[PDB]
């Protein structure tokens, strides 16, 4: 009855953990390309 | 907030003009700091300290596609008196001829007429500070410590 | 639920970078316009 | 059901602190041979 | 999350370092074109 | 305060003499090229000036 424990919590906090680790990655290629050609300009 | 930190801009000569009894006209050279993404001329503005008068500047409404002409004081300098006028020297790319946008590698003079608006003239042995803040980058420093003589009809400042 | 881990260091080391970036580039103009006029006076 | 902490934070860290790292490490081997031809021409 | 290490240091310290250069390479027209009609005069 | 430009003449004068006497009749807004050194011919067409010109 209230074995329901794993669709509250597991699935929701694999999508946030998804989504705010797809932050994270797609934020640093933008920065890496504008400071790689800051040097050898 | 990358933007922020990157773009610049770099004040590189300051010349005047004289030739009744005091200096009464000033250029500026000017270009972008190798990082800038777009500096945008619309709205920069230009401080200058002097007697007790602090002045504000906007854009005027004239300017000139002067690449390849010669007499930089001779062309268009009447639309002065509360405003600095823009000349172009140098565009690959023709993205500055039209609404003023500064792409990486341009050229760009300003010039400022003083005596029609600063009610007066500017003497020697005199020294006056000023910035040129861009929209959202970092501003270049103004510093034009007079000679203590004036010989020729054009005096170098920096 | 503890997916929050951007909020927590993100936007707070991105301010503080631009801060301790703004005191060294603010820093520089004064020392390199006092010695410019020293040597050609 | 809240113990996915690491799948938050660790991987993309790990993934991060590389791409930062090869910035650094790729950025320095253009300004060795760009300074070390200078000296001896 | 806080591999963000050099947006803090590396372009302001390129930028500082440019500046600092910029002001050894233009301090030296003024001295040597003085000092050379000195002699020849 | 005279600004200039680049002219659409310039000249290959590797070998010759008489620096005054060749083509110099494209003046009055612009400045003209010679060219006195390039060995390996970088800068004839599109004027690229290597290391050494």
């Amino acid at each position: 009855a209230s074995g329901i424990g794993t669709l509250i919590v597991f699935i929701a906090m694999v999508l946030v953990a998804a989504v705010a680790a797809s932050v994270l990655i797609n934020t640093s290629g933008f920065l890496q390309q504008k400071a790689s050609t800051t040097g050898k300009e | 907030s990358t933007e922020q930190v990157a773009s610049g801009l770099l004040i590189n000569g300051i010349t005047g003009s004289v030739g009744t009894s005091d200096v009464k006209l000033l250029a500026i050279y000017l270009a972008p700091n190798a990082g800038s993404s777009a500096i945008d001329l619309a709205q920069t503005k230009v401080m200058l300290d002097y007697n007790g008068k602090s002045v504000v500047l906007g854009y005027g409404g004239n300017q000139d596609m002067s690449s390849g002409n010669s007499s930089v004081f001779s062309n268009d300098t009447g639309a002065t008196a509360t405003t600095f006028q823009v000349n172009i020297l140098q565009d690959y790319d023709d993205s500055a001829v039209d609404n003023a946008v500064i792409n990486k590698g341009d050229a760009v003079a300003l010039i400022v007429d003083v005596n029609a608006s600063f009610a007066g003239e500017i003497p020697e042995r005199t020294a006056i500070s000023g910035k040129v803040q861009p929209e959202f980058g970092a501003p270049g420093v103004i510093s034009f410590t007079t000679p203590a003589s004036y010989t020729t009809t054009l005096v170098e400042l920096q």
